[PDB]
């Protein structure tokens, strides 16, 4: 009964915390943000706001040591993710990216075979990767509150 | 006694004890003085207002708790350590004899055990299946009513095809808690859906799962048919798996026989019982404790393993429709129609 | 796939069978196990899905 | 259970065919030992290698990547870029199966 | 077979009761009741299991009522021996060569059991069973299990009960 | 009637230390004039 999406008030809580409490003490930021937990808080930051994920568009270099290692260490980007500079999710979804704008250019046009095989009635594993929900005008208790 | 009007009504104050007994309840320390010139002469602050009589009355009123009322006061914080000896908890316990604050005993007793009691009741009775005049209460899986039990379906996809409920009118939370007179009207309902089953070449397994008693549910008594190759591999199945239940190194020696001696006089009024009987016979019963390594259901597991059924059954049910697959009350109607016994008006 | 997922869910609920004081992370674990047992072609759905497509 | 195992190992022991004749001279030699860093040596890479050999590339590249993960204790940190967590549901099969893969080194694919 | 293990399981065995003993600090001296440990749970007792040469003195074998009559004096165990010595547990375990004998036996009686009670077109029965419950490989009692059918896909899971460890 | 909305203010971090130090909840009262 905890996390769920991000959103902005959360993360700016969560910026101050660090400036308050530092990098490790999690247990105390997250006492500070109800429906998120320690693990989550830090997944959060070491994922998205630490201010050396670069967040920028990938360059040419950075795709062709992506697409090298790739093939030089088959799924391990927690092990690529240091050596290119980027967040493993990051990597990989340039990569699974980069992956379909080949095969789709070897066999298919736009569609045709299997419209879709996306993820309805679930929760997303991984929302520390994912931007930040803006705030909605009439911000309910529980925000204020916090 | 006491009145406490919730929101417009008067509900006369009681208390249960374990024994499911309803008692009527009538409406900075000071340290006092335990001592007398030189020698002790009390040791409580009302050791000279109890009389014997008194002592009697407050024996048979008093709740079997008395250690557990002393052991919360002086299990809280702010409060020395324990030096090992010169001051153990013995004289500890010695030194918290204080003068209770003006009735505050009374006031406590009654605050917290009358209004708790009352509100935890009134919760459950409002979102009890059973007891009538309820919030829930589906009303067409009624098939039979009695003089003070009656018969129900499960709300849930019942688990065998005949699956049915022997529930009394109103909470009893137990069957040692019963009175004789509604006992022997579902011993009536149970002789008669034996003698239903039986001719229609089925069998019979009475469950009985009775939990804490102290949340205040509702007394199911219930009742699965199963075919006969299934019922006579039954007391291997619910005799394999009582002593393969609960806490190892238990002390009440598990899977007490109830082959003669039908729960009543085999298990004391107050302390849970899961118990299983196989159609007339008396199976079997098993004193619980340590509520965690037993499950609420674990009959209808038994049972739904011996079927091979899934475990979406047994464990939170499955909703049906609410009028229109809920119409297996009119095949159970039928059923019960030679059997039925609650009534004469059939001319 | 059924009977598996029912074997996965009591290697994982034998676990926590011994012990009564749970945390957070602990009681976040049982509730999946629970929804698994309330639901278990969403969960078989989902273990699927994490085996086709996720690899951080 | 492993009794049973010490026991069918006794009496395959015995039923060997005049195993205890020492007239011509002959040895039972008896090793006992382990494989020292098993767990703690074994390579990702092939081990991704010999899972697609096994089962579905989407599932050996599953099981692949799940080695690859962050080791936190308090203060601590790191990357699991070599060996293999112990402690994962499915390990049990990676050891057993890397196992077998270097039960044929010692033993040769002909015995 | 072992000597070193006998001496370590009295040596910790006497550990665990000095540890009790303490819980209530009894003093050094001894003479502390041995019938506080070894009864069984339901008596009131600890339930503790013995495999140590522990005796009990013969004080503690006098008992008594008072009946209608007055009060009598009953006494267990009196003829001239000193033969209480507390049952241990090695008396009451088989062995793994009887069990690997027996439980083909088992196995292949309950076989023909189960297939002359088909023939004979009768369920079996509570006493049947109870001839050859506590016997077998896989032990003829789970055959009975509330579940059998969906332990019939649980596979490898020795390798994983050892592996748990790591989790 | 609560609208869901994205906005336009978009709080940050340094609003909050700002709106933070404006609590002065350590900041005592000067002693009276005596
Ligand atoms: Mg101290
Ligand atoms: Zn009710």
């Amino acid at each position: 009964i905890k996390g769920g999406v991000w959103r902005n008030t959360e993360d700016e809580i969560l910026k101050a915390a660090v400036m308050k409490y530092g990098k490790n003490q999690w247990s105390r930021i997250a006492s500070l943000l109800h429906r998120k937990s320690a693990k989550q808080c830090k997944a959060r930051w070491y994922e998205w706001l630490d201010p050396s994920i670069k967040k920028t568009e990938w360059s040419r270099e950075e795709e062709e040591k992506l697409l090298h290692l790739a093939k030089l260490m088959p799924t391990q980007w927690r092990t690529i993710a240091p050596i290119i500079g980027r967040t493993a999710a990051q990597c990989l979804e340039h990569y699974e990216f980069l992956l379909d704008k080949a095969a789709q250019r070897d066999n298919e046009e736009e569609t045709t075979d299997d419209p879709r095989k996306l993820k309805p009635g679930e929760i997303d594993p991984n929302p520390e990767t994912k931007p930040a929900r803006p705030d909605p005008i009439d911000m309910d208790e529980d925000e204020l509150e916090m | 006694s006491g009145v406490e009007n919730e929101d417009q009504q008067e509900v006369i104050l009681v208390r249960t004890d374990q024994s499911g007994r309803v008692w009527p309840v009538n409406t900075k320390r000071q340290m006092v003085s335990t001592h007398e010139e030189r020698e002790r002469v009390r040791y409580f602050h009302d050791d000279d207002n109890l009389s014997l009589n008194d002592l009697v009355k407050n024996e048979k009123m008093g709740t079997a708790e008395n250690q557990n009322k002393l052991f919360m006061r002086m299990a809280s914080k702010f409060m020395g350590k324990t030096d090992g000896d010169y001051y153990t908890l013995d004289d500890m316990f010695v030194s918290k004899a204080a003068e209770r604050e003006r009735l505050g005993e009374e006031e406590e007793n009654q605050r917290k055990k009358a209004i708790a009691e009352h509100r935890s009741l009134a919760a459950q009775m409002e979102k009890c299946l059973y007891c009538f005049d309820s919030s829930q209460f589906p009303k067409h899986l009624i098939v039979a009513i009695g003089v003070k039990v009656y018969l129900c379906l499960p709300n849930v996809r019942s688990l065998t095809e005949g699956h049915c409920l022997i529930v009394p009118l109103q909470h009893h939370r137990a069957a040692t808690l019963l009175d004789e007179d509604i006992w022997e009207e579902i011993q009536m309902f149970r002789k008669s859906l034996v003698k239903m089953f039986e001719d229609k070449g089925l069998d019979c397994i009475f469950l009985e799962t009775n939990m804490s008693m102290k949340k205040q549910y509702h007394m199911v008594y219930e009742c699965i048919p199963l075919p006969k190759e299934v019922g006579d591999m039954a007391p291997i199945y619910f005799k394999k798996a009582i002593m393969e239940s609960d806490e190892e190194w238990s002390m009440n020696k598990k899977l007490i026989d109830l082959s003669s001696k039908d729960i009543r006089k085999s298990v004391p009024r107050g302390l849970p019982y899961f118990s299983v009987d196989f159609g007339l016979h008396g199976g079997f019963a098993h004193v619980i404790e340590d509520q965690h390594k037993f499950p609420h259901y674990f009959g209808k597991e038994i049972i739904g393993g011996m079927l091979d059924i899934e475990p979406r059954l047994w464990r939170k049910g499955i909703r049906e429709s609410f009028e229109d697959q809920r119409k297996k009350a009119l095949q159970f109607a039928q059923w019960w129609k030679p059997y039925d016994f609650t009534k004469s008006k059939n001319y | 796939d059924t009977k598996l997922l029912i074997l996965a869910l009591e290697r994982l609920k034998e676990a926590y069978s011994v012990k009564s004081r749970l945390n957070q992370s602990q009681r976040e674990e049982l509730g999946l196990i629970e929804q698994a047992y309330d639901n278990p072609h969403e969960a078989l759905s989902r273990i699927k899905r994490h085996l086709l497509t996720q690899r951080a | 259970p492993p009794p049973l195992l010490v026991y069918k190992w006794c009496q395959g022991i015995n039923n060997l065919q005049d195993v205890w004749e020492t007239s011509e001279g002959e040895c039972n030699v008896m090793l006992e030992s382990r494989f020292e860093k098993m767990y703690e040596k074994i390579d990702l890479t092939l081990l991704n290698r010999l899972l697609r050999l096994i089962v579905d590339h989407n599932i050996a590249d599953y099981m692949t990547a799940k080695n690859n993960v962050v080791i936190n204790y308090k203060d601590m940190n790191h990357t699991n870029s070599y060996g293999i967590i112990r402690g994962l549901q499915f390990a049990s099969f990676i050891v057993q199966y890397y196992g077998l893969v270097m039960d044929l080194l010692v033993l040769g694919l002909h015995r | 077979n072992t000597q070193e293990l006998l001496d370590l399981l009295v040596k910790c065995e006497n550990k665990i009761q000095t540890r009790i003993k303490i819980g209530l600090n009894s003093k050094m001296p001894s003479r502390f009741p041995p019938v506080v440990f070894y009864t069984p749970k339901e008596l009131g007792g600890l339930g503790m299991l013995s495999m140590g040469h522990v005796l009990i003195p013969q004080s503690d074998l006098r008992w008594s009522k008072q009946t209608d009559v007055g009060i009598t004096h009953f006494r267990s165990g009196m003829s001239h021996e000193e033969d209480q010595l507390i049952p241990n547990l090695y008396r009451y375990i088989q062995p793994w060569e009887s069990e690997f004998i027996d439980s083909q036996r088992v196995w292949a009686e309950y076989a023909l059991k189960r297939q002359e009670a088909i023939a004979q077109n009768r369920r079996l029965t509570l006493e049947d069973l109870e001839d050859s419950w506590d016997r077998g490989i896989p032990r003829i009692n789970t055959l009975f299990q509330k579940d059998r059918h969906t332990l019939a896909y649980d596979k490898g899971w020795r390798v994983r009960t050892d592996f748990k460890q790591y989790q | 009637v609560k609208n869901k909305a994205p906005a336009e203010v978009q709080i940050t971090a340094e609003q909050l230390l700002r709106e933070a130090k404006e609590r002065e909840l350590e900041l005592l009262p000067p002693p009276p004039q005596q």
